DNA sequence: GGTAGTGTGAT
DNA sequence: ATCACACTACC
């Protein structure tokens, strides 16, 4: 088992040279620097460990270093380079896994001082090195007189890099036994660090293997990209721009502009008690001034003070200004924020009514105008626009923490893929049509690639059945694949149609109060006690879950975390949300070793994994997943797999409900719903 | 005395009425403001005949005061045959007035 | 340039 | 319930 790290020039997308490497081996107990020259030397190391049937072990490699050593190889020497997904470890996708409780900076792409909670020190020593060596740099140029550019400390090699590179290493190696001190995960009778691959594998817990899959699958999704439409989305900005202006042009007709203090630094006081008046506005007392001799053309007089103010034009995203208006209106606001603000939010906003006809519709507009913001933020503007990251390639490269959320969930950021407004949302379609296989051109024949899009079938609902088949032997299960389970709750429930049901169950299970279940329950929202009751005698099954789920945290707790399908620990952050947590860790675990699967078997049917060759993994969005194939034939392949593999999955963990798959074939996301 | 101007009147009864008129931008809640109102009143008196006090609440009348760039209040506006003579920012005294208007006039 | 406070986008 | 990120307002 080996220990590495490399430095080269740039990011993924651009790297170019390679400018030093680092190998810690375990059988000889040395480390090896390795400086530019030295890259071939590099390359055979690692190889021979292979060759071995070894281990090589990376912090953050399987996204990164893997990557990139095959691009460096074949650019600077020519080489074919592929080290297997077998034979590499990450101590970042271990780090994740077994510190799922805590957040990480994301290798510096997350600034530390934001994240809540604590960070694993060796973890963060890790992902700020690259601006601890920024840091340096600038500081011993600055000693020299010279400037500073961009990011000039990664275009040549130098030694105070190489001495950073040895750092990686010394500390990959110390995360790397703390994480393999942990017994939940690691067998204490074997020494990890002297095993070879298979070994190493199947021994260790089998979440260590899926994450480690899970990684290496979506760190190749993250390179395939998501082919996007930017001339569809840079005209759809057009049109949203134009209807934003309109909409501001007839808002700040209807709400004029007035004044406000601004830029006061005394404090008022009463001119005859010279009692402070901390409620007042502040002033300015001019320093100097006189009226007059020539008259002093200056307007301002000693002693004289005033109040300084600005001019503010009505702004239609401001909820202070959008407050302040309607209550001049006579709006009497009726829910407040904890901190003394009314609540200004769509759903306030649809039930305020005033006396004005005019600024009654008024109200709409602004609602228009508020979801437009919204989506030229998240298509246009916005800081993760998804116009500022398309690449030259013509495909968004979203990032994916494999293991970002504590149930096992994967987070999605930059953009984040998985906030694509849905069709049945304002603007969606022609939002959700610009995500497709279809804006890709097959590189030889040029023709379009069609799109495989999969999801879990209601995945959340069967975990439920299958939790509680200890309970009623399977009946839940049953009915949800033979009956309708809706109709069955809704009995339970009292409730009065069936889409009551479907809107109460799938809410009962993300959260939701006696305001939202009595809400569309009919109307009369609170007092939704009643219905959350009704039900949970109806149908004793859950709740005898509850309680079985309760006596194994609790009596203070007696553990403060839940096994997930696959062994690993699920902290539960709430003795009350310790049922979600369950269903949402065990839908996450079926459905990451599902894409895991489904890809596996795909290769195994000889279909190669790349824009080069037949299918190619474009988003995986918690129950679904996006995929690219350059035929027809392809898609259906894909989609009739996808239904093998969750098949598999279901039986592989003996799940006691039957999962499925739906899938669709056509261009683009909007289509593939 | 005092003139209470409206956005819709300015111009009629300030702009074009080729006499003395000295024009106040306030707002009910400024500190200052609460201080000159009292002097204006005694001023407008005094100068009657000769000035025209006229005051213009600016959160009344919201469309006036941006054509003039106020940017502190009180805000004293002398208008001349409809263009601004002289111009003061602040909360005069009963005496920084009467030297103003005395001399600009 | 950075942190709250509030809300929306999706599963 | 889990989580990304936008826009205002204040320092
Ligand atoms: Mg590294």
């Amino acid at each position: 088992m080996i220990v590495s790290d490399i430095e080269a020039n740039a990011l993924l997308e651009s790297v170019t040279k390679f400018h030093c490497g680092v190998i810690y081996d375990y059988s000889t107990a040395e480390y090896v620097s390795y400086r530019p020259s030295d890259f071939g030397a590099y390359l055979d190391a690692l190889e021979a460990e292979v060759a071995r049937g070894g281990l090589i072990v990376f912090h953050n490699g399987h996204k990164y270093d893997v990557p990139a050593l095959t691009k460096l190889a074949k650019l600077q020497l020519n080489r074919e380079f592929h080290l297997p997904r077998e034979n590499c470890i990450d101590t970042l996708v271990l780090s994740r896994l077994i510190h799922s409780n805590l957040k990480d900076t994301d290798m510096g792409l997350l600034r530390s001082g934001k994240l809540p909670g604590a960070l694993e020190a060796w973890g963060y020593r890790l992902g700020e090195m690259k601006g601890e060596y920024k840091d340096d740099f600038k500081r011993m140029l600055e000693e020299q007189g010279e400037e500073y550019v961009d990011g000039m400390e990664w275009w040549n090699f130098n030694e105070e890099m190489m001495d950073y590179n040895v750092q990686d290493v010394v500390v990959t190696k110390a995360l790397l036994e703390k994480l393999l001190s942990d017994k939940h995960y690691f067998p204490p009778e074997i020494d990890f660090t002297d095993v070879g691959y298979t070994t190493f594998w199947s021994e260790s817990l089998e979440a260590v293997d899926i994450e480690h899959r899970a990684a290496w699958l979506l760190a190749k999704q993250e390179r395939n990209g998501f082919p996007f439409d930017t001339k569809a989305i840079e005209e759809l900005y057009v049109e949203l721009a134009a209807r934003r202006s309109e909409l501001l042009r007839k808002l700040t007709e209807t709400f004029g502009s007035w004044y406000q203090p601004k830029g006061g630094t005394e404090m008022f006081c009463h001119p005859r008690t010279g009692k402070p008046l901390p409620k007042y506005p502040r002033i300015k007392t001019p320093k100097v001034g006189g009226i007059f001799c020539e008259l002093d053309t200056r307007e301002y007089v000693a002693g004289a003070p005033y109040t300084p103010v600005e001019h503010v034009v009505f702004n239609p995203s401001s909820r202070d200004h959008i407050q302040k208006k309607l209550q001049e209106a006579g709006w009497v606001p009726t829910k407040y924020t904890d901190k003394g603000a009314p609540v200004v939010d769509d759903e306030v906003l649809e039930g305020v009514r005033v006396d004005d006809p005019e600024k009654q519709a008024a109200i709409d507009l602004i609602k228009e105008y508020l979801m437009i913001q919204k989506r030229i933020g998240q298509s246009a503007e916005g800081d993760k626009a998804w116009l500022r990251y398309v690449a030259e390639d013509g495909k968004i490269h979203g990032s994916v923490n494999p293991n970002g959320a504590v149930t096992g969930r994967a987070t999605h950021a930059f953009p984040n893929l998985a906030q694509i407004p849905g069709v049945r949302s304002p603007y969606g379609e022609q939002c959700r049509a610009a995500f497709g296989a279809e804006h890709h051109l097959d590189g030889i024949t040029g023709k379009p690639w069609v799109q495989a899009g999969i999801d879990a079938s209601g995945l959340e609902l069967r975990c439920l059945a299958h939790f509680m088949a200890r309970f009623d032997n399977g009946e839940y299960a049953h009915e949800i694949l033979n009956g309708d389970i809706h109709t069955k709750n809704q009995i339970a429930a009292e409730l009065p149609t069936r889409d009551n049901a479907k809107t109460f169950i799938y809410g009962f299970l993300y959260g939701a109060g006696d305001e939202k279940i009595g809400q569309i329950v009919g109307a009369g929202k609170e007092r939704g006690k009643e219905l959350k009751k009704k039900f949970l005698e109806n149908t004793p099954a859950i709740a005898a879950l509850r309680e079985s789920i309760q006596q194994t945290l609790v009596e203070k707790w007696k553990r403060r975390w839940i096994k997930g399908l696959d062994g690993r620990k699920v902290h539960v952050r709430s003795p009350h949300a310790a049922l979600n947590t369950l269903l949402q860790s065990a839908g996450a675990l079926i459905c990451k070793l599902w894409i895991i699967k489904t890809e596996e078997m795909l290769v195994e049917k000889g279909l190669k994994h790349g824009w080069d060759g037949d299918f190619a993994y474009m988003a995986w969005v918690h129950d679904e997943i996006q995929v690219g194939c350059r035929t027809e034939e392809i898609a259906q392949v894909v989609i009739e797999t996808a239904q093998e593999a969750m098949r598999w999955v279901g039986d592989h963990w003996n799940f006691r409900c039957l999962l499925d798959t739906e899938g669709k074939m056509g261009p683009n996301w909007a289509i593939c719903h | 005395k005092i003139i209470h101007l409206t956005d819709d009147s300015f111009d009629t009864d300030v702009l074009k009425a080729d006499g003395a008129i000295l024009v106040d931008f306030w707002a009910e809640w400024c500190g200052p403001c609460k201080m000159i109102a009292p002097i204006l009143d005694e001023i407008a008196d005094e100068y009657q005949g000769k000035l025209t006090v006229a005051k213009l609440n600016i959160d009344q009348n919201p469309g006036t005061a941006p054509k003039y760039g106020i940017r502190g209040i009180p805000t004293l506006l002398l208008f001349k045959n409809g263009e601004v003579a002289a111009t003061k920012v602040g909360a005069l005294s009963k005496g920084q007035l009467k030297e103003f208007l005395d001399a600009n006039l």
